[PDB]
């Protein structure tokens, strides 16, 4: 059943993967309202689709800036993977298009805000709260990894909370479809596996490492390896001496010792049993895995929901007007977008 | 404490990924 869900899912992903959707909207179909977040090449805005009156989250990327930083391949990956996937806890792409100056990805709007904001505000989540989120990630990485996708950027910043209090993963900008091995140093310092830092070649197991970081940070209030500068973070990660807060249950600590594990013959998620090594862990024993997938578990936290168009769960950012040039920029580099 | 050191650190805001 788990095996034939993943086989249908792979067949659906692969037809979209080999023939991506292109040019399914235009900028003038949307009213731009407010910036929900930023990145290297631009921003994500709340928009309103004028024809239906539906709200969406539109990513706008400046093509010239992508080229200046040598990240063309990353942004093609983001859109090609997003358009192809389908899972309850992945933010859904509704449309995508490009013009002379920019690339656009219109996603569902997830109004509860970033896990990061609620975590920093609250301080830390209880084990049951953290577990509820962790399960959704476990099931998401099961799906993505079955498609030969590595995510490579798990962190509370990239986990949105939706109106029922469930997770939607965003930010596929570092995601990559790979059988075998890959080498780029990428991700967030605090979330990186040792093998990434040491330029060893790595695979999907880095995402399971990242999950250990996230669980640790959700439950502690702070990450297992931190310092003011990235180079000192790396140094703490390669030593691999994790200190656990005294309030951590003995089961949590044991799970964490198996995810934050430098040795890839011992790291959960990677091994022969696979993801079952995680699902059947004792920390997860109260977890009804099928009920998480079906969204029948009641979330420990529903964010305030102030009607559509409301952004009170997001921080404020400086707005900047979209400029569209009359000449086509970087047409050939972005032709498949 | 570890919590105090984290809260006094320069890394409690949004983290950027590296390339
Ligand atoms: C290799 O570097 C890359 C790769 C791909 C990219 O798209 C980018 C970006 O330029 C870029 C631009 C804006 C953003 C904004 C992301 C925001 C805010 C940062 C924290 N993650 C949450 C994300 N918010 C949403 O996506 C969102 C979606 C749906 N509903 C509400 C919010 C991310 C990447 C990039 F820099």
């Amino acid at each position: 059943s788990v095996k034939e869900f993943l086989a249908k899912a792979k067949e659906d992903f692969l037809k979209k993967w080999e023939n991506p959707a292109q040019n399914t909207a235009h900028l003038d179909q949307f009213e731009r309202i407010k910036t929900l977040g930023t990145g290297s090449f631009g921003r994500v805005m709340l928009v309103k689709h004028m024809e239906t009156g539906n709200h969406y989250a539109m990513k706008i990327l400046d093509k010239q800036k992508v080229v200046k930083l040598k990240q063309i391949e990353h942004t093609l990956n983001e859109k090609r993977i997003l358009q192809a996937v389908n899972f309850p806890f992945l933010v859904k792409l509704e449309f995508s298009f490009k013009d002379n100056s920019n690339l656009y990805m219109v996603m569902e709007y997830v109004p509860g805000g970033e896990m990061f904001s609620h975590l920093r505000r609250i301080g830390r989540f209880s084990e049951p709260h953290a577990r509820f989120y962790a399960a959704q990630i476990v099931l998401t990485f099961e799906y993505l990894h079955s498609l030969d996708l590595i995510y490579r950027d798990l962190k509370p910043e990239n986990l949105l909370i939706d109106q029922q209090g469930y997770i939607q993963v965003t930010d596929f900008g570092f995601a990559k479809r790979v059988k075998g091995r890959t080498w780029t140093l990428c991700g967030t310092p605090e979330y990186l596996a040792p093998e990434i830092i040491l330029s060893k070649g790595y695979n999907k197991a880095v995402d399971w490492w990242a999950l250990g970081v996230l669980i640790y940070e959700m439950a502690a209030g702070y990450p297992p390896f931190f310092a003011d500068q990235p180079i000192q973070i790396y140094e703490k990660i390669v030593s691999g001496k994790v200190r656990f807060p005294s309030h951590f249950s003995s089961d949590l600590k044991d799970l964490l010792r198996n995810l934050l594990q430098v040795d890839l013959t011992k790291r959960f998620g990677n091994l022969k049993n696979g993801v079952n090594d995680i699902k059947n862990h004792k920390w997860f024993a109260t977890t009804d895995w099928i009920a998480i997938y079906q969204r029948k578990v009641e979330a420990p936290f529903i964010p305030k929901f102030k009607g559509p168009g409301d952004t009170s769960n997001f921080d404020d950012y400086e707005e900047e007007e979209i400029r569209v040039s009359i000449n086509e920029k970087c047409g050939k580099e972005f032709s498949e977008f | 404490t570890t919590y105090a050191d984290f809260i006094a650190s320069g890394r409690t805001g949004r983290r950027n990924a590296i390339h």
